[PDB]
This record gives C-alpha cells, structure tokens and sequence, in this order.
C-alpha cells in the first residue's frame, strides 16, 4: 500500500525517536544517571531533563510559532496560540532507575484543545505507536482496532495504582476487588502512555487510573479513539480533562466497568 | 568464631553444631534464620530435614515474635 | 559451562525461536485455530533433551511426568509461560528450563525470546544476565519498593484473602507490577528490577527455575508461612533476606484468619 503522512506527525515521530535514543544509551551505560526525589515515591533524572531539551529543539526548529507544554518548564508560550504540543519526556521513571526495560515518549499536538496527532515511543522494543484524527492508529505501520470484549468475563485490565496520592488507597483496593469479581486478571506495568497505546493493540481490553497528569495521557487518549475506543472519568462523564481519573476501552468495556465500579465510588471520585 | 547464647540455646543445636555453624558465619540466631538449605548442605551430621526444621525455628523466634 | 546448561539453553532458545516466528501469526481477533503454541515448543524441547539424554525424567504441564530410567534427573519445564500474554500478543512470556538431581535444583534458565534476554544460573556458581553477573536488589525493608505478584485466576476461592494481603501490603511499600510470567518476575528479582515477588497457587514447572535464580543472586525463597513446603504448596516469596521477612510479617495476621 501508498505509504504517506502527516507534517505535523512527521515532526512528532522525529523528536520522539531522537529523544528515545538518548534515554536507550544511558539505559545502558546509566553510570551518568542522577536521580532526584519530587514528591512522594516520584522521581526525576539528568536523563528526563536531556530528552525533554531533544524534543523542545527538534520541535522549534521547524515550529518555532507553536505553545509547548510540559511537567518541569511548564508552558513555554508561543505566537500562535491555535497549537499546543503535550509532552511526557520520559514516562515510567521509576523502572527506568531500575533498568526494568518498559518506558515510553509521549507526545501529542492539540489545536483548538483538540487533540490531531499522537506518538507514543518505546525505544527498547523498538515500538512506535502513532495516530491521526479521523485516519486511525498504527503500531509500526499496522492499523490498530483494539478488543473485541463484549462485557467483562475474561477480559485483562490494565491499571495503576495512586502511589503519589495515597488519600485514595481504601478505595481504589475496594474498585480493584470488586472488579476482579467479573474480570480475569489485571496487568500493572508501570508506564500509563504505554498502558492506553495496549489497550488500542488490543493486548490488554480496558484501562483505569486515578489522578493521572495531562501529558500522561493526551497522546494515548487519542490512540485508544481512533482504534474504536472511548475514554471517559470514573462516572461516565467528561471531567477526566480536569481530575485525570481516567476509564478507556471499548464501548461495551466501560460500560461494564462504570456499572460494575458506581457503588464502591467515593466523593472525591465522583 | 563463637556462637551466640540465642544460637547455642536453640533446641536440637548441640555445641559442635553451634561451633560448625560459627564457622560459615552463621553466629546468632537471626543469622540462622537468614539462610536456605542449600547455605548449610555438607554438614557433617546435619541432615537437609533437620537443616530445614532449624531454620523454620529461628524465623519463628526472630521474625514472628 | 556445566554441559546441562548448555543442553538446557540449547533447548530454550529453539522453542523461544518457534514461539516468536507464531507471534508473528494473525491472532485470534484479527483472524475473527489448530496449532497449539505450548505443545509444539514442549515438542522441540523435549526432542533436544532427549538427543543428549535419553535416559532422564521429564515433567511439563501438557504431558505430566515423563518418566525415564535415570529417576535421579528431571527436567522440569514450562514451554511458554505466559499464555494469556501470548494470545493477545502483549510480548512479555518466557521459556523455562529447570535441572533437578536427586532432590536438589542445579541448573537453571529463564529465555524471553522478544527481548533476546536470557536469564542462567547453576547451583554454588551465581546467576546472569546475557553474561552479567546478578546481584539482586539492595532494598533494607519495604520503604519506596517495587513488589510483583500475580492475582488468584486460577483459584478464586481465594480472591478477598489475595486483596487483602495487596491492600495492607500497599501501607507499606510504594507500588507493585503485574506482568503476566511468573518466571520473568523471578528473573526481575535476581536482576533487582523489582525488589521482590508474591504470589499463591503457582505450580512446580512456573517457579522452579525462576527460585534458583533468586537465591544465586544473594536471594531468599519461602512459603506464605517462612518454611521450605513452597514446592508442595505453589505459595512463593522471594526477595533478600529484609524484604522477605517484611513481607512475610505484614501478611501473617491475614494468613491466620484465613485458615
Ligand atoms: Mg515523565
Ligand atoms: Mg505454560
């Protein structure tokens, strides 16, 4: 088939592989990595803040016009203000200190507030997952089209669990013993941009997190819609844009997951 | 290399066994229950069955109170 | 150099060969099936084991015991640990080979074949890594650790007892990771990409190269109680001697109530 794509989405791909290389190399040679504490149990290195400059330069080389947000320099304004770049440099922090080989790039290019293009990079495996909006997801070039679960028997569910807010503990163990009463298993791996990317492959069949950050899933969020999916907060509704409690699968999924999680829901959650 | 009295108290360990132990630097009763099997194999006279009920006895002590 | 090992390896990376070129396959969902994975690799196994030593046990989970007239060695095998992974193409499963003589395990491997990554130990001599040598975690006690484990699917009767033990063991360490191969969540152990591992329920092939792993690499294992019956029970805990005693004292009060 004609191969092609996006300029926009070009420039993405090319700052995330350049970035991935460095994170790799230090990956392998992490006689150089320094590690700091932010908050509880959160972590940033002398690695994170390289690959976050990688991206920023490859970006304004060919953008300099466009806003870039991100977790460390937070929003470096630009003169268009119509576009923002989301960015996560390196998400799965603490497996990389662990040399526990599962962390990814993320980067997502909104116009208007919505999202139009979406990479997320793994550059152990090698695994570049992409999406346009209205023109699908790609795993290496393959179109993505998530499970095909129809309720919750059986199904694998992705998740993580609030090590950097430990107020909502009791609870989420309550949402997690409840579900495994319907679903089979669940997958903890520690990278959320990766988690949402698996569940668009279809290799796990639902997602969900409290409290996540914006650059955490803006790119998977796209992934996972144009792959089938829909994303919603822990009530079915659309305030996961402003708390980053997230739910992601397919439709009759989250359904089933909203249906099964309502009773055991707290205030703050809901 | 000597044993310790909470070592050389434990049921079933004669002194030559303390002292065998002492000599791998197995000194104290909490150091005992830090060891596998396979850390005390070739013990003249110390079977795998007994090596085993030893060890079970000092977490027992050491570790759950 | 123990010329078991080089049998044991020579095996894994075959069937490891066979799984991937399968992965490669369309799935179940894009397929919307005839080929057993598990039995055709426990096949290329069992034919180069034999090759070498016809006279040995072996025991998988597809054939039981094999019995051979050398019952003074067993192989003892898992063709493809990680199934679920497997079918969904989630790329995280693992070929195990364990060498047992006259009670005693003495050679071990752990093959991830989408990684290249190939896990080796033998009994007095240390554990490594394609060649590195393991040394496991340096954790003093639970504080800021990183403990995998896997859930009951198998044995839900023990569902709240397993949540349970999560719940309380999350007061004190910071998260956890949930893979899908319990061999390569040994293997993380003995590497300290997780500083330890709890599980219920598992059987002997699952475990039984992951453990010599651990304890090569300065490594503690036991059961849900402290004791040596693991092989019996299936119930594993593993992690340097603080972590494991951490661990097994924060689940004992719910141990008791469930028997
Ligand atoms: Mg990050
Ligand atoms: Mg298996």
């Amino acid at each position: 088939g004609a191969m092609a794509m996006h300029p926009m989405l070009n420039i993405a791909v090319r700052a995330a592989r350049k970035a991935g290389n460095l994170i790799a190399k230090n990956y392998e040679t992490p006689d150089a990595v320094e590690a700091s504490q932010k908050g509880s149990n959160d972590f940033v290195t002398n690695v994170d803040k390289a690959a976050e400059a990688v991206i920023i330069d490859t970006i304004r080389k060919s953008y300099p016009q466009h806003t870039i947000i991100t977790e460390e320099s937070g929003e470096l304004e630009g003169t268009d203000q119509d576009v923002q770049w989301v960015i996560d440099p390196l998400d799965g922090t603490t497996n990389f200190i662990k040399r526990l080989p599962h962390f990814a790039v993320s980067i997502a290019v909104r116009i208007k507030g919505r999202t139009e293009v979406a990479v997320v990079y793994d550059p152990m495996r090698n695994e570049l997952f992409t999406a346009t909006r209205g023109q699908g997801a790609q795993l290496n070039g393959y179109r993505l089209r998530g499970s095909t679960a129809r309720d919750l028997d059986g199904t694998i569910l992705a998740t993580g669990f609030p090590f950097k807010a430990k107020q909502y503990a009791t609870t989420y163990i309550n949402i997690v013993g409840k579900l495994f009463n319907e679903c089979a298993d669940f997958r903890r791996t520690g990278s959320a941009a990766l988690d949402l990317a698996y569940v668009a492959a279809g290799r796990v069949d639902g997602f969900f997190e409290i409290g996540l950050r914006p650059w955490d899933f803006a790119a998977g969020e796209l992934l996972v819609r144009e792959a089938g999916g829909i994303v919603s907060d822990f009530t079915g509704g659309h305030n996961y844009m402003l708390t980053g409690n997230i739910v992601a699968g397919n439709p009759r999924v989250v359904k089933a997951m909203l249906a099964n999680m309502r009773d055991e829901l707290s205030d703050a959650l809901k | 290399n000597k044993p310790a009295d909470d070592l050389l108290n434990l049921e079933g360990v004669d002194r030559d066994l303390a002292f065998k132990l002492a000599a791998r630097g197995v000194c104290t009763l909490e150091d005992l229950a830090e060891q596998g099997i396979d850390d005390l194999a070739d013990i003249e006279g110390l079977t795998d069955e007994k090596a085993g009920a030893l060890i079970m006895a000092a977490r027992n002590i050491c570790w759950f109170g």
